[PDB]
């Protein structure tokens, strides 16, 4: 990512604040509805709307992009535990990136609209690739 | 496209609230900012260097309230999607050459579009409802590819 | 699948040469090891952590010849290309849950081992008529994710 | 990429030797006829079959892929140049640097069968999307 970039997407996430966990869950939600194929990775959830686990693995995915917007220039040693996991143990078709950030994008466009500048949107799509290229880089 | 009937009228219900215009000029200038190789295809238009001048360029806003129409009109004819974009798939394969992954992002950022202007209304289930038409419609543009 | 005549005839003379066992078996193995994701759609099938056990894994080639001869349906078939996989595309979407993307991944992979098989009677014009099958077969079991 | 994939990489590049622009011509052939939608980035040439403006960039590129094999572990100093001309000049679609790699791999299969093993195929694969990831990478 740019210089530019990564001040853009330090500055939105400050303005998401202390809401990473609920936008987790809630771009879970979206993701299972629009993209039902992503569910099958989930058996042992109950997918139900207000569910606690997701609710909980929602709140997991949004501190781990908090700790990635604070290790910008190291994504890939801040990362590499997540990695082993997406790529080795639960082999994710690295399609499923794709789906789960536009609908994070979905939802920050929902919570945060006078925020999420076209800019700012470019500059979190960047940020989601990165992320979501190194999940996918064990293999 | 796979739409129950509840479905179908939720997806209608909101788009008699969308104002082609605002939301076709944001979602193609959003796709020349986010992706910014589409560019390539309107250097017609002039000026897109930076963000500010696609999301003022009038070129962008009308071509955007063009396209959104057109999203509409497939809206509204949700079981012959093929045969509404018949001619506009062979004027995108044949003339202009765009790759079909494009229409793809296009959809999903009219998706985010939509997201913004609409907020909590855009629920979890109608954004699922738009998905499953915004992808139709990139097949019936694509059918002519094939 | 817009195909001429001659194309045609090109791509069923070679189709007379394939051993659907050989070709199919190795396809199907270099999508298992070039794509790995693409193990976990086979748990069943035991042992696939190397590149040695899964290129000799009996599995991996009695399934390959299965979905070697069911292409071969589809180059015999060339004008009913949905029809054929109909039944087919129920399985992968409803029982299976694959995303299409992996089919046209396998279809690729299956070009490539054509070209390693056939060498130089595998021309650029003999690959780009193959390419369009490939694409047909893909979209004909993507028919009913839509 | 690995380490076992670099010794793939260059293993394989030297059994291509001196026929790299071939290979990268006749890659280009195969991509301009089974996917016609590459040709609008070449107006200025002939493509016809043995066309000299076509073998002259297949040896370009077969050159550049010879340089990156040469710095796998800093690609994107190796090809800063090109980054700038495909992404901002050019403003080459994505997609089409998968189309590009899918034909040079079937040429490599057809003219190095007994080496084309299906773990050589796999640390070239990684090779090419390393390429083509730092080709598009300025946007
Ligand atoms: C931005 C992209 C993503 C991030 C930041 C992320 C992050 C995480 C985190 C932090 C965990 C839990 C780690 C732990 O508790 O040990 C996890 C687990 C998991 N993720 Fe991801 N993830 C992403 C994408 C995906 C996608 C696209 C899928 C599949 C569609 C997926 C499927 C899973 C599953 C199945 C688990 C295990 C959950 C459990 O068993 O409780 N993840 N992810
Ligand atoms: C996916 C949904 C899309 C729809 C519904 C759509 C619709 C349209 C329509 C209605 C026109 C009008 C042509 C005329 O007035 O005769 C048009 C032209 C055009 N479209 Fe699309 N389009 C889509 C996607 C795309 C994409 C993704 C691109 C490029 C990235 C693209 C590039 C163009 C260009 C360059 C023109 C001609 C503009 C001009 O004449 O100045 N379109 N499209
Ligand atoms: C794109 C061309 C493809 C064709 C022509 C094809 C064809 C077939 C056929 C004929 C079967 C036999 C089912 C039966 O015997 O009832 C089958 C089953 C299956 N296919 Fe596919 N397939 C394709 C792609 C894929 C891909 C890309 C994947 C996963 C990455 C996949 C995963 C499976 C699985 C897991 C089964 C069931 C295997 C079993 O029952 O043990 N297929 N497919
Ligand atoms: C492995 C991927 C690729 C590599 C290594 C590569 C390499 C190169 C090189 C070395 C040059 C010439 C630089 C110069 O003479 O200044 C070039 C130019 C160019 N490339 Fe690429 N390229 C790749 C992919 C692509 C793709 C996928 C496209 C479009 C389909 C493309 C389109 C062009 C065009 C239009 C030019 C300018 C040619 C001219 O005007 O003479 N390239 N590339």
């Amino acid at each position: 990512l740019s210089a530019a970039d990564k001040t853009n997407v330090k500055a939105a996430w400050s303005k998401v604040g202390g809401h990473a966990g609920e936008y987790g869950a809630e771009a879970l939600e979206r993701m299972f509805l629009g993209f039902p194929t992503t569910k099958t990775y989930f058996p042992h959830f109950d997918l139900s709307h207000g569910s606690a686990q997701v609710k909980a693995h929602g709140k997991k995915v949004g501190d781990a992009l908090t700790l990635a917007v604070g290790h910008l220039d190291d994504l890939p040693g801040a990362l590499s535990n997540l990695s082993d996991l997406h790529a080795h143990k639960l082999r994710v078709d690295p399609v499923n990136f794709k789906l789960l950030s536009h609908c994070l994008l979905s939802t920050l466009a929902v919570h945060l609209p006078n925020d999420f500048t076209p800019a700012v949107h470019a500059s979190l799509d960047k940020f989601l690739s990165s992320v979501s290229t190194v999940l996918t880089s064990k293999y | 496209v796979q739409l129950s009937g509840e479905e179908k009228a939720a997806v209608l219900a909101l788009w008699d609230k969308v104002n082609e215009e605002e939301v076709g000029g944001e979602a193609l200038g959003r796709l020349l900012v986010v992706y910014p190789w589409t560019q390539r295809f309107f250097d017609s238009f002039g000026d897109l260097s930076n963000p500010g001048a696609v999301m003022g360029n009038p070129k962008v806003k009308a071509h955007g309230k063009k396209v959104l129409h057109s999203f509409g009109e497939g809206v509204h004819h949700l079981d012959n999607l093929k045969g509404t974009f018949a001619a506009l798939s062979e004027l995108h394969c044949d003339k202009l050459h765009v790759d079909p992954e494009n229409f793809r992002l296009l959809g999903n950022v009219l998706v985010v579009v939509l997201a913004r202007h609409f907020g909590k209304d855009f629920t979890p289930e109608l954004q699922a409802s738009y998905q499953k038409v915004v992808a139709g419609v990139a097949n019936a543009l694509a059918h002519k590819y094939h």
